[PDB]
């Protein structure tokens, strides 16, 4: 790990996301700037060392390394930032579940480095990486995949993927359950909100030209191609993140009551973002 | 079943460990020494709750120690022949099915399991699952089980189950 | 020579008394903030750590006012520490299963009585 | 042990491994410097202390500021020629560092030995590294250690700076083409320490010939604070039969046997086992400071002891002081 890092300073990779909250909803603006996922647990980093030897750490100085215990695969000078994710299939008695690594975000892809690229630019260089990982004759290995991403104007789409389902031991009661590309769903946590746009840069939308552009808020410059210092690398994407939790009291599906008042619904964040797209 | 009793356990403090706090010693000795045990009479030695009475110290004649017996406020767990159990599925095997009861492995095997909960390596868990593909038993499921026998093996309890009678399997 | 089934406990366990699924865990996560705190003390067992996160995962119970209300309403009722702890832990629905789970209770109370205990803790389950 | 510098990565530098050069380079310097035993040739100082500080006064002495640095011989025996040596022994090649002759600026030097430290500086926010030349060994094959320090020091001066100099002055030698930095640490009289005082302590020197190994009569100055030792970390718990299996952060030192000291083991401490801690004392306690990724193995035990035997009957920022100030007079 502190050969992969390159000397970059390691209380980076210990940064806790910020809550989202009704303090904190402005952090959202400019709403182009930002990029959302679906989170099923907790984020963790994990580094490749060649075949099986796969291994885990939580970010915090004072946690060792864990061998991850997954039928998996990996080649070596492999970095990422991912979460575990259980995917369910079926409901009730009939369902089976099954974990899966999700990848969040990328920095170093078997020895090439990839932190500096843009998160997108970055997500499609670890898209490709989950299919060259991928094994599809062996349904015993347990899958990668790359978190699914969302435009933050385009969150709408996320609670259309939200469905109440009988998951196995859930005494018969429905929980929120997300629906990924395949016929697999897992039970969420929350929504990570990334910034893919680095200071002083920010994204406008042009109502004359119907192009999105880049504003730089020091020399007052615009442009609709993408500046290279307009870039968020990972340390900026990692740093920067929110985290809107989806416990107890939260509604986002239409199903779910009671609401607690003190905790913004999907209405809310919703109007916030439709008020600060224009 | 997650107990509450009061047990009896005696503690051997040498001199050099009597400190200008002696019972605080005691208490953290006692914390050490039968939290996370197993005895064969009382079960899983979950946790100390409330270390009630401190005996009088009988000094052994040659010895330097100092005994003293202690009554504890406890939680244990014990299990039990026939008793219904919610349980964690850890592993499904070809042989049988490794579930766990809170620090307990359970192994419930196929041959005490119906005929209709079949074994499938060929999902990408290999799982417990019926042709109506209804029941699906995997790993880190939430079921219910029927302790037949426990077996107990270097001062600790595994214990085996079973899904022969009604309403056992899936939640 | 011992059994469940038919309350067949040793004489160790007569006057052993049950616990709850969330006093375990309340208790539990009590002990495990009492070493949060009180530092030049280590970790627990392995034993702590499953049990809890066991019983964190089962926790039928959210309130403690609940904990107190079913202990209340269950312990006023003619039934064994055992009988009690197993239907506050397993949760029947319909009183078939709660005799199926549970076979001592064959006859121990009415079964429209029994349905109506079992509507009691469906009513003070605190759900997810 | 590949590392050629800690703290930077140098242009052209590189572990040397060939087996045919290898054994040349090292043979070539305890040649040089007419030594006996295994291993490392160069002049090795002591630690000042109560007893040391009178030979400042039995003859003459230079002295200057140490900087934590990186020992390295310097050996010049051609055109790439340029190599380095560690307290280890490991040897580097240099690459595009060169020096010329100061008679004939076309030739270059051949049979030299330096002697000095790599130390890494700061002026831009950013590391520039530097090799500092505090001695000479060989020039020419003359045999220049066996002059005098000020001697020594002059040959230095006029033979491998004020050369290199001149062909900087051509741009034969662009200065930005080279791996490092060269210069000579200047040095002073005895009577001008008292104006000064990463800069970690003094190193006084004598004038006689240069010698290798062990000199007893070279004093290397710590003031009292920085005093440090390197203990590989073990802790295990203890109560066999004792009421409490508290576990116990033993410290240990190469060459010693059995445990050499203990430290209270912080819940921090116990991520460090078998790696190497680097340990200050204050109170009658060790202390640990950081943690060192460049060893897997401790001090010498006799290192550990001559630590301690400066700790206990130290040499103080004020005794040093008073004692060189008296001598001023």
């Amino acid at each position: 790990f502190f050969e992969l890092i390159q000397g970059t300073e390691i209380d980076i990779f210990s940064y806790k996301p910020t809550l989202l909250t009704s303090k904190t909803l402005e952090k959202i603006r400019p709403v182009f700037d930002y990029r959302c996922m679906v989170s099923g647990s907790e984020q963790k980093f994990l580094i490749g060392l060649g075949k099986s030897q796969i291994y885990t750490w939580d970010g915090r100085q004072s946690d060792r390394w864990i061998k991850l215990d997954l039928k998996t695969e990996l080649p070596r000078d492999t970095l990422l930032s991912v979460e575990i994710v259980h995917e369910l299939k079926g409901e009730g008695k009939a369902q089976r579940k099954i974990s899966a690594i999700h990848i969040l975000d990328v920095l170093v892809l078997n020895g090439t480095d990839v932190r500096e690229q843009h998160f997108n630019q970055r997500i499609q260089l670890a898209e490709k990486f989950v299919k060259a990982v991928s094994k599809p004759s062996r349904p015993d290995m347990n899958p990668i995949r790359v978190k699914e991403v969302y435009r933050l104007e385009e969150m709408e789409k996320i609670f259309v993927r939200l469905e109440m389902k009988i998951i196995k031991g859930s005494s018969g009661t429905p929980k929120l359950s997300y629906t990924g590309r395949d016929d697999r769903h897992f039970v969420p946590m929350g929504l990570y909100i990334v910034r893919t746009v680095n200071e002083p840069w920010t994204m406008g939308f042009s109502k004359s030209f119907k192009k999105k552009f880049f504003y730089n808020k020091k020399t007052k410059d615009s442009t609709f191609d993408l500046p290279a210092d307009s870039i968020a690398p990972f340390h900026i994407c990692y740093y920067g993140r929110l985290f809107w939790e989806w416990g107890d009291g939260i509604r986002v599906h239409d199903s779910q009551k009671p609401q607690d008042q003190d905790k913004l619904s999907k209405e809310d964040v919703l109007s916030f973002i439709q008020m600060h797209r224009a | 079943m997650f107990y509450h009793i009061s047990l009896e356990h005696e503690i051997l403090l040498h001199p050099r460990y009597f400190g200008p706090n002696l019972l605080n010693t005691v208490k953290q000795k006692l914390f050490t020494e039968v939290e996370g045990t197993c005895t064969g009479k009382y079960g899983f030695v979950i946790a100390v709750t409330t270390i009630d009475n401190i005996g009088a110290g009988v000094i052994q004649p040659g010895r330097g120690f100092v005994l003293y017996p202690v009554k504890y406020k406890a939680i244990v767990f014990r299990p039990f022949k026939g008793e219904v159990v919610d349980a964690v599925v850890t592993q499904v095997n070809k042989v049988g099915l490794f579930t766990e009861i809170g620090p307990m492995s359970c192994f419930i095997s196929r041959h005490s399991i119906p005929s209709e909960m079949e074994f499938d390596p060929n999902s990408n868990p290999p799982c417990y699952k019926t042709m109506d593909e209804d029941i699906v038993i995997q790993q880190d499921d939430e079921i219910r089980l029927k302790i037949v026998g426990t077996r107990v093996d270097k001062n600790d309890i595994f214990a085996i189950g079973s899904l022969m009678d009604d309403y056992l399997g899936l939640v | 020579e011992e059994d469940a089934s038919q309350l067949i406990f040793p004489k160790e366990f007569e006057t052993a008394e049950t616990l709850l699924n969330s006093e375990v865990h309340m208790l539990l996560e009590h002990r495990k903030q009492q070493n949060e705190s009180a530092e030049d003390e280590q970790e627990l067992s392995e034993v702590f750590m499953k049990t809890l996160n066991y019983t964190a995962r089962f926790s039928r119970f959210k309130n403690r006012e609940t904990i107190a209300s079913v202990r209340s309403l269950l312990l006023q009722k003619k039934l064994h520490k055992f009988e009690l702890a197993c239907l506050a832990n397993l949760c029947p629905e319909t009183a078939e299963e709660s005799k199926a789970l549970i076979p001592s209770l064959e006859g121990r109370f009415e079964d429209e009585e029994l349905q109506q205990i079992l509507d009691d803790i469906q009513t003070k389950r605190s759900f997810q | 042990g590949a590392i050629f510098l800690e703290g930077v990565t140098v242009k052209g530098v590189t572990q040397v491994t060939t087996q045919p050069k290898l054994g040349e380079v090292q043979q070539k310097c305890h040649q040089f410097c007419g030594w006996e035993g295994s291993g490392f040739p160069g002049a090795q100082p002591v630690s000042m202390d109560k007893q040391n500080i009178k030979l400042l006064d039995l003859k003459p002495y230079k002295v200057s500021w140490k900087a934590d640095g990186t020992r390295y011989m310097m050996l010049i025996d051609g055109t790439n020629e340029v190599f380095m040596i560690d307290r280890d022994n490991s040897v580097f090649h240099v690459s595009n560092l060169e020096f010329p002759f100061r008679k004939d600026l076309r030739m270059h030097l051949s049979n030299t030995l330096l002697d000095g430290e790599m130390i890494i500086d700061r002026v831009n926010g950013q590391a520039v590294p530097r090799y500092l030349i505090y001695d000479i060994i060989k020039f020419n094959s003359q045999p220049v250690g066996d002059c005098d320090f000020n001697v020594r020091l002059q040959c230095i001066e006029r033979e491998i700076i004020s050369p290199r100099h001149e062909k900087m002055k051509t741009g034969l030698i662009d200065k930005t083409q080279e791996p490092f930095s060269v210069r000579n640490k200047p040095f002073f009289d005895i009577c001008t320490s008292r104006k000064l005082l990463e800069m970690d302590g003094l190193i006084f020197q004598p004038t006689g010939k240069y010698k290798p190994g062990r000199c007893d009569d070279i004093l290397k100055w710590k003031p009292p604070s920085l005093n440090s030792v390197d203990f590989r970390l073990k802790i295990t718990r203890m109560g066999g039969e004792g009421l409490l299996p508290q576990n116990v952060g033993l410290l240990y030192v190469g060459g010693y046997e059995r445990p050499f000291a203990q430290i209270k083991v912080t819940k921090e401490l116990k991520q460090y086992d078998n790696k190497i801690i680097e340990c200050k004392f204050e109170n009658n306690s060790w202390v640990f400071m950081r943690q060192r990724t460049d060893k897997s193995f401790p001090n010498a035990y006799n290192t550990a002891m001559a630590v301690c035997n400066s700790i206990s009957n130290p040499v103080t920022k004020e005794m040093l002081f008073e004692f060189i100030d008296r001598c001023t007079a």
